[PDB]
């Protein structure tokens, strides 16, 4: 029995076939929620959080860690819609020849909302920079736990901030926030060193407009509340507003610069 | 009835080459392919690719059922055997006129015929062909005759071609037309040819094959019933299309061609062929990490594999075929000395060193009357001066030492440097032969030497075996490599078995 | 001869031409452990780093 | 391991094994107490730790190869890879087969097409993976360059949190 | 008095073709290269290359003392001017005589003659070549291959067809000239050696002439270069121009003695860097994807390769792809497949516009005649393309009796 | 100003002078 070559599959049970699988699965993780998305999000001009931290890092630095992660709620359906990677893809990558720990979260996946394995994969990499001496870097961008998985979400929240508070002082720790980061994204960021935003398209807040308005009255766009200039001009979270993704991106080489790579290393 | 659609079952550089003639004809055309070749050339090239399954040929290609089930499957009307599996297997030209499908190929009764040598050498007699005398031939001269055929019996002589620089009666370098012939001579083996042909009822075109000797008698030595893998150099010469040809005799079409075609100019092949020259002649697989063609003017190319390609180890290690024409077979031989100059391939050994050095000796150049060339002189009399391949790999200690390369302009010279990197013109590195990648033994285990297939085993289970017994022969490129006992004991465990693809490494047996 | 040395990978110079590439090529090309920061961190008094780092950098050469 | 890590030489772990070899010779040889041991080690080694697994790594031998639990740094599969408890034929044999009392060919063909959905949905790195157990699945062809860049990221580990005492025990 | 090294003189194809027509000689190549060119093949193919400075031809390549002087520095005893830049300079011509080099090319009084159009007449009627006094509405363009010789031996080596033109540039070329009767190929060959002979020319060169409707042959011009439609009359007829320029050069008299047959048909397509759906405007760019057709039929001549970066200092072609076969409809159908196989990413190519005319009913001719004309692709065909979507340091180093720049990378890690 | 070396080329002498300030 032949077939024509766009059904064929090389035989799964012989190890050129598994490393075809491979292939597959791997190829399926760079557009996880489907090409569709992607040109969504080019549309409006944005890197995905692959091209982000591909772009911020040195070429082909990348080592991707849990790549094919899946979620495993079972909460409201959950388990019908399991994205490849769990929405944050996670590695480590030099810069400037020096190695660094990064994460990068990913809007398209539930709008970026902190989930189980998704916590589990930021936690792991908090562990790998905090064991191996080497910077943190995080890209944010998620609107705060995914409210399916319930309790789980916060929990790993609470681990994220604790290894934050550990790596404090230790590691170089630098957040990149690149959309809308809501709810108890925003406290991972304010532990870290140095925060960088994009100025038209990055915020932060705890409470959105939506609650501001129906508990106060005061009703604010997401940009007046929380938006760049906010956070460096009012409240000052904010150490640099970019001019675009390239500048923040150019911004964090020149701090890693003049950082060293930990609390006891030579500086550069 | 007429081709409306081929199917090709060929692999590399024929298929490429019968697609390519499909379009000139307007065909479409359906590729076959085995699971390694799912990047090849042919698979992308062909207007729709049907998948083979299995690692081997003796899997992929070699199974009628597969090539009718996807000839069915394609709805193609004729079917091209390429030179490999297929194109002298009778029974297959059978099954494939009981399939109703057009064979782009001789009648099987011929094709059985000829192949048996008896058969064959009655033939010949009653061609009267020359045959030789009794003798053995001490340093003969392999020619050859190009025959067209139709199915009228119409027979045309396209040319001659040498073939005589071969190893393992395998050719690697041949030229047409065969030169240094009287004319006597020509018209004995075009005569001869066309005899041969009609005698045998032969249709569609074939080779007629002869050994010269030192006295120059002219002996017929083989018909091989395909448009063999050296046709180029008397398409060139001849300016004959040569496939097209196959296609036209094929719809049952008389020949457009009434007379010989005198030859134009000459020309020279060369076999691009995956093995070390500098070792044995031996193939080996490996990556194509770089591939750039010879290019303009006389320069042909027919080639197999692409820049990224691999070659596994299952299938025959022809990469290319490298085709050069001049004006006279001096000129042919200046501009094969350029283009064999241009070559570059890496990643894997070829027998491009070989063809370089070959080009310029006087022993192939000849004084102008005759050379010395004969079908044992690569093996017996050519000074192999080819080093072996290693490619990139760090050898000796200085070659370790990270390499910078830069272009530096000196007095308008474009100069091309290579700056080390620590050149005194790595706080406590130290430098040393770094040591081959090679095992440098006691233990029970038989490992296979390198990946193939096991075409033999000789040996049964709890069977005693002594050093040197045979214990598996392994078909490598289609190459033999007979795997023996290294120690004397008891076969107590034992994988294999026949047909199997194997992995290097694997443990065969265990003597005990 | 082990040492790694200059190639000309194409074309030839003159010698003149050597003597001006090689010209200008040519041309072209203690512990002191105090206050290092390892002193300055503070340590759990069971912290296995007074090992694994403080040690492992005031006894290392 | 416990030498390596005395002089700080990084551990690559290279993993093909079905586990502990089942018999009666190795139980009253003691081979509770000497994986014992090696699951301590593994353990005390504060060096960077690395592991490939190529094919089969099952039960013990999945632990104590280096998995991720027990403390290896990074971890890596290739394709082949085969994660699990035990391998098809030992679950085949011990759940499924022995509810039928006769080795008929129907007991044959069930056998068989159950080893063909463990070999696929169970005795594969995909589980790991998923679970992030592994850190990638990676053609073969990497390990080198990577196992180049893993140890670069690790050569400065610091392992803790770990408490200072006058040693360890190890079952002795 | 015979070359032994060849200075090649120009870029791109051209540069390729003669180098590698000197390797065929055995004789030594030396290229020069402007800063855009640095990269480009002819520099790694030729034997050895010489830097010429600056960024447009006029800097770079037209320069005689920068040509002489690098002649000077590499031994050269002769120059190559291919085609275009200094190929038609008889001042460059006798500027070299006078530095001693061979000149492979036409005297300079030949040059500065027919490249007069007043003394070009009238070297034509005295010749007797055909000249109608009047206006052709369709015209093709026909010119015959001149292979003469300082002995003042003469070869029509073929009868070439140039009609697939815009703005007089050339675009698809053909040989033998198709649908001729033999009676204008006899006028046209004889009126070829009859005008080279009275001129004078002694090296290759092509002699157009127009074809109107009438049938009438009229004389145009005489370029006295090789020009760059060679490869399909060496395809034809199986000379090899550039090493009978060689011979020419060394005045060995010519050993062909009669007209060559042609062995059939061939084409060649220009690989322009031009946007044919935009009316042929050149746009600068890199070549990010170039892979050649192959195999039966095909013959490649490029000055570019996968990763060149094109831009608009130079001419804007790229290469040419030559198809010979049998017959006209077979070598159309060759060409139909090859520039099938061709490929080129990154840049806008005419390729889209050799497989519609290789496809058109006006070029496919019935067998009798075809209908296109040098006006034809401007006003008759149907343009249905789709439109196409750090410095180097610098050393002054006395050295002896001389003076060298040295030019390194612009940084040197260097030790 | 110039500095100046004297280099052996193959044994060859040679006087080169370079910028005084490579
Ligand atoms: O495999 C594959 C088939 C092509 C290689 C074998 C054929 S046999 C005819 C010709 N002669 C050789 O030496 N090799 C090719």
């Amino acid at each position: 029995v032949t077939e024509p070559s766009a059904e064929h599959q090389v035989d799964i049970h012989t190890t050129a076939g598994k490393l075809a699988d491979l292939k597959r699965r791997t190829e399926e993780t760079l557009h996880p929620v489907g090409e569709a998305a992607v040109d969504k999000v080019h549309a409006k001009g944005k890197l995905t959080a692959r091209e982000r931290i591909l772009a911020l890092l040195d070429e082909g630095s990348f080592v991707e860690l849990d790549a094919l992660a899946k979620h495993r709620s079972t909460n409201f359906g959950l388990e019908k819609n399991r994205p490849l990677g769990d929405g944050v893809i996670t590695g480590y990558g030099t810069i400037d020849g020096r190695d660094v720990c990064i994460f990068s979260q990913d809007a398209t996946v539930f709008g970026g909302s902190l989930g189980e394995v998704y916590g589990e994969k930021i936690v792991k990499v908090q562990e790998l920079a905090i064991k191996t001496g080497r910077p943190l870097i995080g890209i944010n961008d998620g609107a705060g736990a995914r409210i399916q998985e319930g309790v789980v979400s916060l929990g790993l929240y609470s681990r994220i901030f604790h290894n934050n508070i550990k790596a404090s002082g230790v590691i170089p720790q630098i957040s990149l926030i690149m959309g809308a980061a809501a709810g108890g994204h925003v406290y991972s960021p304010a532990l870290t060193d140095f925060v960088v935003m994009v100025d038209q398209t990055s915020q932060m807040f705890i409470t959105g407009p939506d609650v501001i308005k129906t508990v106060t009255g005061e009703d604010v766009t997401m940009e007046e509340l929380g938006g760049a200039h906010t956070h460096m001009a009012k409240s000052g979270t904010a150490h640099y507003v970019a001019s675009g993704e390239q500048d923040a991106f150019d911004y964090v080489r020149d701090l890693l610069s003049y950082l060293p790579p930990n609390n006891y290393a030579d500086p550069p | 009835s007429k081709i409306s659609k081929v199917l090709v079952a060929n692999r590399g550089e024929i298929a490429v080459r019968v697609i390519r003639a499909a379009k000139d004809a307007g065909l479409a055309s359906v590729a076959v392919y085995a699971e390694p070749d799912a990047d090849a050339p042919h698979v992308r090239l062909a207007d729709e690719a049907f998948a083979l399954g299995g690692q081997t040929s003796a899997e992929s290609y070699l199974v009628f059922e597969k090539i009718l089930d996807a000839a069915e499957k394609s709805g193609a009307n004729a079917i091209h055997p390429g030179y490999g599996f297929l194109s002298e297997n009778a029974d297959f030209a059978q099954a494939v006129i009981d399939a109703g499908l057009i064979w782009i190929g001789p009648s099987p009764q011929s094709i059985r015929d000829l192949g048996d040598k008896v058969t064959a050498r009655h033939i010949a007699a009653r061609a009267k062909a020359p045959l030789v005398p009794g003798r053995y031939l001490d340093k003969p001269r392999h020619v050859e005759a190009q025959v067209i055929a139709d199915q009228h019996g119409n027979v045309v002589v396209a040319g001659t071609r040498d073939c005589s620089l071969q190893r393992r009666f395998q050719k690697l370098v041949e030229e047409a037309p065969a030169p240094f012939l009287t004319d006597a001579q020509r018209k004995e083996i075009h005569e001869s040819a066309k005899r041969i042909c009609k005698e045998a009822g032969y249709y569609g075109a074939g080779t007629v094959e002869y050994l010269v000797g030192q006295d120059g008698l002219i002996s017929f030595l083989e018909v091989n019933t395909r448009l063999q893998v050296e046709h180029p150099v008397t398409e060139e010469t001849s300016g004959i299309d040569l496939v097209r040809q196959q296609f036209k005799i094929a719809n049952g079409e008389p020949l457009d061609i009434t007379e010989d075609p005198t030859p134009r100019g000459h020309s020279f092949e060369f076999r691009i062929n995956g093995e070390d020259a500098g070792r044995g002649f031996l193939p080996a697989p490996g990556p194509v990490t770089k591939f750039v063609a010879p290019t303009g003017p006389g320069v042909r190319m027919d080639s197999g594999v692409e820049t990224g390609s691999v070659i596994g180890g299952q299938f025959d290690s022809m990469l290319a075929k490298l085709i050069v024409t001049g004006a006279t077979r001096e000129e042919a031989l200046e501009r094969s000395r350029r283009a064999l100059a241009e070559f570059t391939v890496e990643g894997l050994a070829t027998v491009i060193p070989f063809h370089r050095a070959v080009v310029s000796d006087p022993a192939f150049i000849g004084d102008g009357e005759k050379f010395d060339v004969h079908t044992r002189w690569i093996e017996t009399e050519w000074n192999n001066t080819v080093e072996p391949f290693t490619g990139g790999d760090p050898i000796e200690e200085e070659d370790t030492v990270p390499r910078q390369t830069v272009v530096v302009e000196v007095g308008g010279r474009r100069l091309e440097v290579s700056l080390p990197g620590d050149l005194a013109i790595a706080p406590g590195v130290v430098r040393k032969k770094p040591k081959p990648r090679k095992r440098g033994a006691s233990g029970d285990a038989v490992t296979a030497p390198m990946q193939g297939t096991v075409v033999k085993v000789a040996v049964e289970e709890g069977q005693e075996v002594s050093a040197g017994d045979l214990v598996v022969v392994l078909e490598a490129m289609k190459m033999e490599n007979p795997v023996t006992a290294h120690k004397d004991g008891t076969i107590t465990g034992l994988a294999v078995e026949a047909g199997a693809a194997i992995t290097q490494g694997t443990v065969i047996a265990e003597i005990k | 001869d082990h040492e790694a040395h200059i190639k000309v990978l194409r074309g030839e110079p003159t010698p003149e031409e050597m003597a001006a590439l090689m010209a200008v090529l040519a041309s072209a090309g203690e512990r002191n452990m105090w206050g290092h920061p390892v002193d300055k961190l503070r340590y759990s008094v069971f912290s296995w780093q007074r090992v694994t780092l403080l040690e492992r950098t005031h006894m290392r050469r | 391991i416990r030498f390596c890590d005395s002089y700080n030489l990084p551990l690559v772990f290279v993993v093909d094994t079905p586990g502990a070899m089942p018999g009666v010779a190795e139980e009253k040889g003691g081979i509770i107490k000497r994986g014992g041991r090696f699951f301590n080690a593994i353990v005390e080694a504060d060096v960077p730790k690395v592991t490939v697994i190529i094919r089969k790594a099952y039960g013990g031998g999945y632990a104590v190869m280096g998995s991720k639990q027990l403390s290896a740094d990074l971890n890596f599969a290739w394709p082949t890879a085969r994660i699990a408890v035990i391998g098809a034929e030992g679950a085949a044999q011990l759940l499924v087969k022995r509810f039928p009392d006769p080795n008929a060919p129907e007991v044959q063909k069930i056998r068989d097409d159950f080893i063909e959905g463990y070999n696929l949905n169970m005795a594969t790195p995909w589980i790991a993976a998923e679970r992030g157990y592994i850190d990638a699945v990676i053609q073969p062809h990497e390990t080198r360059l990577l196992l180049r860049k893993s140890l670069r990221l690790l050569r400065d580990k610091q392992n803790g949190p770990k408490v200072q005492r006058k040693h360890g025990l190890l079952p002795l």
